[PDB]
């Protein structure tokens, strides 16, 4: 008993979100105001690194 | 001489592939070009003490001094998302626990040796920048900024 | 039938790109249905073993949960009117083995024929 | 009752004929695959003996 | 006769280049293809596999912004042309 | 079972080579350009 | 005719008749076409539908010997027929490394349309 | 005994169909052919369990009758019931023989 | 005189010759390797013994 | 383009390109059918190149044919298959006395000319709620597509149906 699932909860499956995605939710939720650099990164989102 | 085990499998590094560097610089340049156009933009150049080639100031804004008592992974650069708008970290391996939930873009510059051995730095770094020769960041950025 | 249940262990991996699988006649047909739904990037029969690729999105894989219903020691059968009760208000994928080949659970109810629940993909409780 | 009985009789005949054709065609297709494969094994086996 | 609507491209070339390329059947390879007018890009084969790894970030941007990102794969063309002086004769 | 016809890797490789009359496997190296 | 040629001294010509007779009874009356099978080798994985409609019941006919057939030989390992005994008596007589024996051995694989089996 | 709701499940219906044959016919293999014009056919049946949802098998050895005595030991045959009792053991009649064992 | 029918005659005939030569060479090399193996002293193992591979640690519990 | 002035220029290029391709394809098909039915030297050329692919030794250079003057207008004449002929053979198949098409070609393609079909640009659906969102969705029938029109489209793009037709023609040519 304890960590006896090789194929299960042992291997986390948490989605990886960048700054562009995280900031989009906070601004919409009304928790944080829109900064001046928010639009700068919107037109040129960062390249994915997990799949590389 | 060496009396240790000799490795057999040679791992390949695709993140720092010579062809991949073409798109890395092109994508990074677009982000910086749009940011500098706006007024009142400040950046942060975070390095390491061993980097003697890079001059550093005496005081550092946003630095918080804490004690050992009640310091369960305290965030040093917690208030560094007010005055600054872009941090260029040079040692992602050391500054990994503080930049986990940072609200600013991190332009980290690591090396293939550390990336393969410490893939955890990929989640904190947003824009990945290559580093030719991958030996010492102190003398690496100086050459780029003093080209021709 | 035993080799069919051995595919879930290989396909259910996070830090991997391609995994091998024993070659079987029934296993080949199953991969075709999954690819249509967009769950498998692709597969190739490498002789004695089949190489199947893994699909990922924002780090996490597309497959998060696999449930094996049918087992070699027994056989689960449901009538056309009983499958709807089991499968309701969900986005899961149930592999149904009918007389006219292999089809998903959505098509089984359309024809009204009695299928056989083999496995579950992206299924909760 | 006679009218209903005749109507039901026609349905049974139509269903029986439809099922007969479906089974005949399905069975014929399966036999072709087995026969084609069996032939290949027989000729191949004799080649190995030589 | 050329099929698959091949005459449209030949007639759209700079000058009467298609006529000479069809009657005589001159072979062309290298940068001359893009410089002649046939193609319009010089993307390397190594770019196609990379596109399959960073395709999840294309749906976040708008339609117009999608085409801008695809322009980072196109390279430049070298200075080389065999028919630089022979074009006037054709 | 040994007489079964299953598409393997070496089986297809030999078929392509047989077409070439007495055209073999080749590999390409990465393109390193300094002007990039 | 094959026996007379071998006794006289003709070795290359003798093997030609042996394959002719072995294939005659095996492949049916259709043997004049001295070449590989015209994409008619059925039973393979992912068979093309073009060749299926180019044949008829004629193709279904199996060869063999007078009494037994090809199928009987597959089940019983002791059964045989003269068409195979004569052909096998020549490979050992001239050896395995003999040029002519080597050429004839490979020819049977292609004539029967089964070369390249794994 | 099965409840009303237990007669509509696919598990029970499938088992029923396998057991059910025209004229209440059965399939079995002969295991004893010593007495004249007598053969003991071993039939295999099936049953369904509503607790664990699993089907098992249990053999049912019965006696049969043969006119021409064509059947032999270890030969699968077909039996048919009858609405009477003939002999001390005889309770079935042969129809045909599917498979025949060499000698 | 048919032009299309004659085309297939040459294609099939040429294809047969290519296979015959390819098969002959393949068989020659296949048997050559086996002959050498059956004419040499067997190789006696002299490496480390398998003392640690006896016991195993399978999945704990059920 | 990004500016309004630049964006407008792209429309002009797309308009002329769409018209030029239609004319080129229409005339390309006209010359393809007539050449195969009149030019007899094309048979030798096809066999010479086909046999030469395996080896240059099997490649032979045919004599082709002597040059002759031509009107260079008969190969680009319109062709139609229309039944009305009360006007003294108004159409009469391809040209007035040109090669004719088989009767069986009047099912899929009603006319030999190369036309343009109005292909849809959105996916179809079966649920009534989703059909209301499709642009091409008429309220007089409740469907987003014409069953009669789509029935013929599927038949045209079918390899299984084509194999049977091709096989039947081959047997007739070989036998007689």
């Amino acid at each position: 008993k304890g960590a006896v699932h090789y194929t299960g909860t042992n291997f986390r499956r948490v989605q990886r979100l960048d700054i562009v995605d995280r900031m989009r939710a906070l601004v919409a939720q009304g928790l944080v105001d829109a900064p001046l650099w928010l639009s700068a990164a919107e037109r040129a989102p960062p390249m994915e690194l997990s799949n590389l | 001489m060496n009396f240790n085990r000799i490795p057999t499998r040679l791992s390949t590094h695709y993140v720092c592939d010579p062809y991949t560097t073409l798109m890395h610089y092109r994508r990074t340049f677009k982000f910086l070009q749009a940011l500098k156009a706006k007024p009142n933009c400040r950046a942060l150049c975070l390095g390491n003490k061993n980097q003697v080639n890079i001059s550093w100031p005496k005081h550092f804004d946003g630095l918080t001094v804490v004690t050992s008592a009640v310091a369960a992974q305290s965030s040093i650069l917690s208030s560094a998302s007010v005055y600054y708008s872009l941090i260029i970290c040079l040692d992602p391996v050391l500054f990994a626990k503080h930049l986990y939930r940072i609200n600013v873009p991190v332009l980290g510059v690591c090396t293939p040796r550390e990336i393969h051995e410490h893939p955890e730095i990929l989640k904190v770094i947003d824009y990945l920048l290559p580093a030719p020769c991958s030996r010492t960041d102190a003398a690496l950025r100086q050459l780029l900024q003093r080209e021709f | 039938m035993q080799r069919a249940c051995e595919m879930v262990v290989s396909l259910l991996r996070v830090d991997a790109l391609s995994q091998r699988c024993p070659f079987h006649v029934l296993n080949v047909q199953i991969l075709d249905l999954l690819q249509r739904e967009g769950l498998i990037r692709g597969f190739k029969v490498d002789g004695t073993k089949i190489d199947i690729l893994l699909k990922h999105y924002k780090g996490a894989p597309v497959i998060r949960n696999i449930r094996v219903v049918s087992k070699p020691s027994r056989d689960i059968w449901l009538t056309p009117h009983e499958l709807k009760f089991r499968t309701r208000f969900n986005t899961g994928l149930w592999i149904m083995q009918t007389s006219c080949g292999v089809i998903s659970h959505r098509d089984c109810l359309r024809m009204g024929i009695g299928g056989k629940m083999l496995m579950a993909i992206n299924n909760g409780y | 009752l006679a009218e209903v009985t005749e109507e039901e009789r026609q349905k049974q005949l139509q269903l029986y004929l439809q099922e007969k054709r479906e089974r005949r065609l399905r069975r014929e297709e399966q036999l072709q695959r087995i026969y084609d494969d069996k032939k290949r094994r027989a000729v191949l086996k004799d080649r190995m003996r030589i | 006769i050329p099929d698959s609507g091949m005459s449209f491209v030949l007639a759209n070339l700079r000058g009467s280049l298609g006529v000479f390329l069809a009657l005589t059947g001159h072979t062309l390879s290298g940068p001359d293809l893009i410089w002649s007018g046939l193609c319009k890009h010089w993307i390397s084969p190594e770019a196609l596999p990379f596109l399959e790894l960073t395709a999840e970030k294309q749906l976040e941007v708008s339609e117009r912004e999608a085409a801008v990102l695809l322009e980072e794969h196109f390279l430049d063309a070298p200075d080389a042309y065999s028919l630089d002086d022979w074009e006037e004769v054709i | 079972k040994h007489l079964d016809h299953v598409p393997t890797e070496r089986a297809r490789q030999l078929a392509e080579q047989r077409s070439a009359f007495e055209p073999h496997l080749r590999v390409k190296l990465e393109k390193e350009k300094f002007l990039r | 005719k094959a026996a007379r040629l071998f006794h006289g001294g003709a070795y290359e010509e003798a093997l030609k008749f042996a394959v002719f007779a072995y294939r005659l009874e095996c492949q049916g009356p259709v043997e004049t076409r001295r070449a590989a099978a015209p994409e008619h080798v059925l039973g393979k994985w992912r068979d093309e539908e073009a060749a299926l409609l180019a044949v008829d019941s004629s193709h279904d006919k199996v060869g063999g010997n007078g009494t037994e057939d090809l199928f009987d030989q597959m089940a019983c390992a002791r059964a045989g027929w003269p068409a195979r005994t004569l052909l096998m008596a020549m490979y050992m007589a001239l050896g395995a490394k003999h040029p002519a024996v080597q050429r004839s051995r490979a020819e049977l694989e292609v004539l029967l349309g089964t070369d390249g089996f794994v | 005994h099965y409840k009303t709701w237990q007669r509509n499940t696919a598990g029970y219906l499938r088992t029923f169909m396998r057991n059910k044959l025209p004229n209440n016919e059965m399939i079995g293999y002969v295991i004893n052919d010593k007495h004249p014009k007598s053969i003991r056919v071993a039939c295999d049946r099936f049953m369904y369990v509503m607790r664990y949802k699993k089907t098992f098998r249990y053999t049912k050895k019965v006696w049969a009758h043969d006119e021409e005595s064509e059947a032999r030991l270890g030969d699968v045959v077909r039996i048919q019931p009858l609405g009477y009792r003939i002999g001390p053991w005889k309770n079935y009649v042969l129809v045909r023989v599917l498979h025949k064992e060499p000698r | 005189e048919s032009f299309f029918l004659s085309l297939c005659e040459l294609e099939q005939k040429k294809r047969t010759e290519r296979a015959i030569q390819h098969s002959q060479d393949l068989w020659k090399k296949r048997t050559a390797a086996k002959d050498a193996h059956s004419e040499k002293t067997p190789e006696l193992y002299d490496g480390p013994f398998w003392l640690k591979f006896w016991r195993r640690k399978k999945r704990p519990g059920a | 383009p990004f500016t309004l002035q630049g964006d407008c220029r792209k429309q002009i290029l797309e308009a002329v390109e769409d018209r030029l391709v239609q004319e080129a394809l229409q005339l390309e098909l006209r010359a393809a059918l007539r050449l195969l039915a009149w030019s007899t030297d094309t048979i030798d050329g096809l066999r010479s190149e086909c046999a030469g692919r395996l080896n240059p030794e099997y490649a032979y250079r045919p004599q082709w044919k002597q040059s002759q003057r031509f009107h260079k207008e008969s190969y680009l004449t319109p062709l139609q298959d229309f039944f009305p002929t009360i006007s003294s053979s108004r159409d009469a198949a391809s040209h007035r006395a040109g090669p004719h098409i088989s009767p069986s070609c009047a099912y899929f393609f009603p006319t030999p000319e190369f036309t343009v079909t109005p292909r849809t640009f959105f996916p179809l659906s079966a649920h009534p709620l989703i059909r209301r969102i499709h642009p091409d969705f008429d309220e007089e029938t409740g469907n987003d597509h014409n069953p009669y029109a789509m029935h013929k489209l599927q038949m045209q793009w079918n390899h299984s149906l084509f194999i049977q037709e091709r096989m039947q023609a081959l047997r007739h040519f070989r036998n007689v």
